[PDB]
């Protein structure tokens, strides 16, 4: 779910960046550091809505850097276990289905996929279809999946999609 | 001393214990209280062997012991160990051995779930199903490990789990006859 | 420890405000407008583009006034902040469908009243 929260970050500013525009560099440096980095506690960070306040810059003894604590408001998305969220299928494979939800990517194991669904290797575009063809799931389609679990590693978060529950899959 | 308690004590001792324990219980069945020395002469067992058996019988509290100290005819102190069966304490301990085994079914089942479903045989390192996707290279089209540069197979991890399930239903058969035995405790 | 269905969230996700996809798109669009200004500045990361496309795809309201009107009406109804985002995002057509998706929603209001709330969102929703 998309959440707008205030985050605490520490910026170590090199002495070369001192002088005029010091705060501007701190603000600019904050965007580069935060953007493209994700943490399990708060999830992926998209962009910084605003900077609440720049704290006092404590000079590091001996190191020469100045540690600037920054309070900034940014919007983050985190996968919640037992939650249904719309997803877009990127690649289709017999082993499993890969789907992307914004920056977050979810992987669907074959076991979690409903039994009636079967891989369609014969078709040029890989897809899952039923015997009666009532429901067809292929690449680049909006589907609903349940987040069975979340694992975070190397500052990257990903979930497991299960279509066993009702009101799931392509609608 | 109702005969139900006497009958069961023989049944349980002959089931989970060797003939040595059963023979000792027979002496205590015939006589409510018997000296340790008297039992040794009757059974002709070794001193260490009898003590170990008695200690085991004391471990499960099937029979209790009391120490009597007196002066012998020649003046030397005599310390005789008198062993007697305590049915009231026996029933509680033997009953405890039921629920543990009955509840042991759940504990054993958890052991199988611990084993990982996905494993890498070439590198002999368990592979998490999720970590496989990150380790999996989309260009290659199949999951692989960079360090050993070889394909992975999770079929091997499947076989051990199936066997353990048979060990469970097979486990229950052991405690089925004993369930009938312990019904004599309540009667 | 945290379950959306059980309305259980960590201490951090207590005062957090949930923004709708349409509202999220508006803020992201403002960032894009600021991106054009102050030339030679840092280019927006691909993650920003991914979210901007996602919110735009699911945008249930293409008019700023409609989004405000929906929020104002939803404010009157005593609904949890997290549930409001789901209500305005999924936009279930039937009351029963909404209840099934969110087990915690059961008992909050009457079934007849629940259906009316969903129907109102449809009227504000713009179909293209
Ligand atoms: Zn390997």
């Amino acid at each position: 779910m998309f959440y707008h929260i205030s985050l605490e970050h520490e910026i170590l500013l090199h002495p070369r960046y001192f002088g005029p525009n010091l705060l501007n560099t701190v603000k600019q440096k904050l965007f580069t550091e935060v953007e493209g980095t994700c943490t399990g506690k708060y999830g992926f960070v998209i962009a910084v809505t605003t900077i609440d306040n720049i704290g006092a810059g404590v000079i590091q003894p001996g190191r020469g850097f100045v540690l600037y604590p920054v309070k900034y408001k940014a919007i983050v998305f985190r996968p919640f276990k037992g939650e249904v969220v719309d997803a877009v299928v990127t690649q289709v494979n017999k082993v499993g289905l890969f789907t992307e939800i914004g920056p977050m990517s979810c992987f669907i194991s074959r076991h979690s996929i409903p039994s009636e669904m079967e891989f369609d290797p014969n078709s040029n575009p890989p897809c899952y279809k039923t015997m009666d063809e009532d429901i067809v799931i292929q690449q680049d389609d909006e589907i609903r999946l349940k987040i069975v679990g979340t694992r975070v590693d190397k500052n990257d978060i990903f979930a497991i999609g299960s279509l066993m529950d009702d009101y799931l899959g392509l609608v | 001393v109702p005969a139900a308690l006497k009958r069961l004590a023989k049944y349980v001792i002959r089931g989970f214990y060797g003939i040595e324990h059963a023979l000792a219980l027979d002496i205590l069945i015939r006589n409510s209280c018997v000296k340790e020395e008297d039992m040794l002469e009757l059974l002709k067992f070794d001193r260490k062997q009898l003590r170990s058996v008695l200690n085991n019988l004391k471990g499960d509290k099937f029979i209790k012991c009391r120490m009597r100290v007196e002066t012998a005819a020649d003046g030397k102190t005599t310390r005789h160990n008198y062993y007697f069966i305590n049915y009231r304490t026996l029933v509680n301990v033997v009953k405890y051995k039921l629920d543990h085994m009955r509840r042991r079914i759940e504990t054993d089942e958890r052991d199988s779930t611990n084993r990982a479903s996905f494993k890498c045989p070439v590198c002999s390192s368990t592979f998490t199903d999720l970590e496989a996707n990150q380790l999996f290279d989309p260009m290659t089209g199949t999951f692989r490990c960079t360090f050993c540069h070889t394909e992975v197979e999770e079929d091997e991890s499947a076989m051990p789990k199936k066997d353990a399930r048979t060990l469970l239903a097979r486990f229950n058969e052991q405690i089925e006859p004993i369930y009938a035995l312990l019904r004599e405790t309540e009667d | 420890e945290e379950d959306a269905s059980q309305l259980i969230f960590p201490k951090e996700f207590e005062t957090a405000e949930t923004l709708l996809n349409s509202e999220v798109h508006m803020l992201l669009e403002h960032r894009k407008q600021q991106n054009e200004s102050a030339e030679d500045e840092q280019e927006l990361s691909e993650v920003f583009m991914k979210t901007l496309n996602y919110t735009a795809r699911f945008s249930r309201f293409k008019n700023r006034e409609t989004i405000a009107s929906v929020r104002s009406l939803l404010l009157q109804k005593k609904l949890h902040k997290f549930e409001l985002a789901c209500l305005a995002n999924l936009c279930p057509e039937t009351a029963e469908e909404s209840k099934a998706l969110i087990p915690s929603l059961e008992g909050r209001f009457e079934d007849e009243e629940l259906q009316q709330i969903l129907d109102d969102i449809q009227t504000k929703r713009s179909f293209q």
